[PDB]
């Protein structure tokens, strides 16, 4: 994807996430952990709902139109009875490829990039007490039980408390 | 200290889609767009379907005997099945399809009866060819006229519309096989159908010979069709041949429409309609067929297009 996390700086998925899209892993002094992130994986699934529902949204009704099929050789009228339906398949044949494929890499660009906005998100949240390890992980400068971990993940952390800490142990 | 890690789910069995730069690629998860199953079965609401069983909407539209049960019939969709016979007098209509067409997206067989005087004939002829009950009969929407005693007069006779509304007219004309069939039955040895309102007219000239055999008889007869629009007359004149109208049929606009198909007719609801039976219309393509009718997904020729419903699937 353009932002490439998913498949990119983040190795894989976690098949273990059955409750989200999107979340956290944790290693702390009080052992290991995991939990969904809501937010971000609500965002994408409103999204994929959106575009599915502008995509299934029934547009055509049609009653009495032209014969499509002939028992009988006629010649010129039936010649563009026949050509005037095999184009029109053909445009529709090539709208639909299309909407496939343009649907499929803006799906793909959307969930990739939602994951990069929980991942500066989090980054913006640590200021100065974490740092970037290049896969989708951040090292923690301070004592981080799980308190401190769930306030991370929801939303209350104040990295003023442990920034003293935080400072001293990168420098 | 601590080590929070950022991530995203995956399954074990992802499923392929395509996109602007790869023919397949797998994503968590995806849904179809194309519906290319049908029950076999068209469903018997919402639409008024009419089963015309044994009949074409033409032989029931003419009055064949054996589709006199469809006289007054009204329809959304009129299915013709592939089993339709005709049993009454050997016909054709020159431009069949269009006045197949014109019927099935009218909508309606209703007929109202008008008093013509066919002054010097004989009415109501008919023809083993077209048994009603055990004895010979005829459409029962035509009136074979032949001649009276030793002759047949010209013909000539009005029928205007005072009505809000247009009249479709059916005739006809018939073809003797021999000029003996032609004198015996209407006296001259040519005749002669003219059929006219105030903005068009057509004549036909019946042609004497023999075709072949069909139910009994090497003659035909030829279906021709009138319209005669609010504050307009009907004329016709004619000194022989003349398959004359009993009245007319009254024309409706709206979302009627005829189908070729053998598929069962079912109790159920499906809006969208093919001659493979009903399909679902949740979906916005369909390859079942090109032939349909009501709100349907559009036909394409792929027989599956995934949209994915998720993000790309990196598993363990
Ligand atoms: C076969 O049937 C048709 C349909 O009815 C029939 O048509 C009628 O013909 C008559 C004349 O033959 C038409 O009468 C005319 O009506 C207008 C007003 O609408 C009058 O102005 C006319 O008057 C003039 O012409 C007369 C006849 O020569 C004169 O005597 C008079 O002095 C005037 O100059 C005339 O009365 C009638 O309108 C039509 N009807 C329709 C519905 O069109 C036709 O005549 C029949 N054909 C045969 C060969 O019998
Ligand atoms: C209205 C009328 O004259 N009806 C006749 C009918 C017609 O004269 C005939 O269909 C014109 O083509 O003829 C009927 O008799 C037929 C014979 O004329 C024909 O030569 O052989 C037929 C049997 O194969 C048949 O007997 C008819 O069609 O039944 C008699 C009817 O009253
Ligand atoms: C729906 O009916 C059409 C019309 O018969 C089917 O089209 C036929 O399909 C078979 C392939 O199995 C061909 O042998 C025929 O030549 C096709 N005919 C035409 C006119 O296209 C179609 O396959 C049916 N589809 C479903 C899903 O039942
Ligand atoms: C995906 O969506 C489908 C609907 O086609 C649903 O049945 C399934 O549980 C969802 N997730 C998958 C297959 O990963």
């Amino acid at each position: 994807g353009l932002f490439g996390a998913i498949a990119g700086f983040i190795e894989n998925g976690w098949e273990g996430m059955i409750d989200g899209w999107y979340g956290f892993r944790h290693q702390n002094s009080e052992g290991t952990g995991q939990a969904a992130d809501l937010k971000s994986t609500q965002a994408a699934i409103d999204q994929i709902n959106g575009k599915l529902n502008r995509v299934i949204e029934k547009t055509n009704e049609k009653f009495h139109q032209i014969e499509k099929e002939f028992s009988e050789v006629e010649g010129r009228i039936q010649d563009l009875e026949k050509y005037v339906e095999d184009t029109k398949i053909d445009l529709w044949s090539y709208n639909a490829e299309l909407l496939v494929a343009l649907e499929n890499q803006h799906t793909i660009d959307l969930t990739d990039s939602e994951m990069n906005k929980l991942f500066e998100k989090t980054g913006r949240q640590l200021r100065e007490n974490a740092e970037d390890m290049g896969n989708g992980c951040f090292k923690i400068y301070h004592k981080c039980d799980n308190a401190c971990i769930e306030s991370i993940r929801n939303g209350t952390y104040d990295h003023d408390v442990y920034r003293d800490e935080a400072l001293n142990n990168r420098f | 200290g601590a080590t929070l890690c950022l991530g995203h789910h995956a399954v074990p069995n992802g499923t392929l889609v395509k996109t602007i730069t790869d023919d397949q690629i797998e994503v968590t998860n995806a849904t179809e767009l194309v519906q290319s199953s049908s029950t076999g079965k068209i469903c018997n609401n919402p639409h008024r379907i009419l089963d015309g069983i044994d009949c074409t909407l033409i032989d029931a539209l003419l009055g064949d005997p054996h589709c006199d049960v469809f006289q007054n019939e009204t329809w959304d969709l009129f299915v013709e099945r592939s089993k339709a016979f005709s049993n009454c007098y050997p016909y054709d209509v020159p431009d069949y399809a269009s006045l197949r067409s014109l019927v099935a997206s009218s909508g309606t067989l209703e007929f109202i009866t008008e008093g013509f005087t066919w002054t010097g004939v004989t009415q109501n002829g008919g023809s083993n060819a077209c048994k009603r009950g055990p004895g010979s009969g005829f459409f029962s929407r035509l009136n074979w006229l032949t001649k009276s005693g030793s002759t047949y007069p010209v013909l000539n006779v009005t029928m205007p519309n005072n009505d809000n509304f247009d009249k479709l007219y059916i005739w006809g004309v018939h073809h003797p096989s021999t000029n003996q069939e032609q004198t015996s039955l209407y006296v001259q040895a040519s005749g002669r159908v003219t059929v006219s309102t105030r903005r068009s007219q057509q004549t036909i000239i019946p042609n004497i010979g023999s075709r072949p055999w069909v139910r009994q008889a090497s003659s035909r007869i030829s279906i021709y069709w009138t319209i005669v629009k609010p504050g307009d007359v009907l004329v016709i004149n004619s000194n022989g041949n003349l398959i004359a109208p009993r009245g007319y049929f009254k024309m409706r606009t709206g979302k009627s429409s005829i189908m070729r198909s053998d598929a069962p007719i079912d109790t159920c609801i499906s809006e969208c309609i093919t001659p493979n039976g009903s399909i679902p219309n949740d979906k916005p393509f369909q390859n079942v067929n090109k032939i349909t009718y009501g709100a349907c997904p559009k036909y394409v020729k792929q027989n599956t297009l995934k949209l994915a419903t998720g993000m790309r699937n990196v598993p363990e």
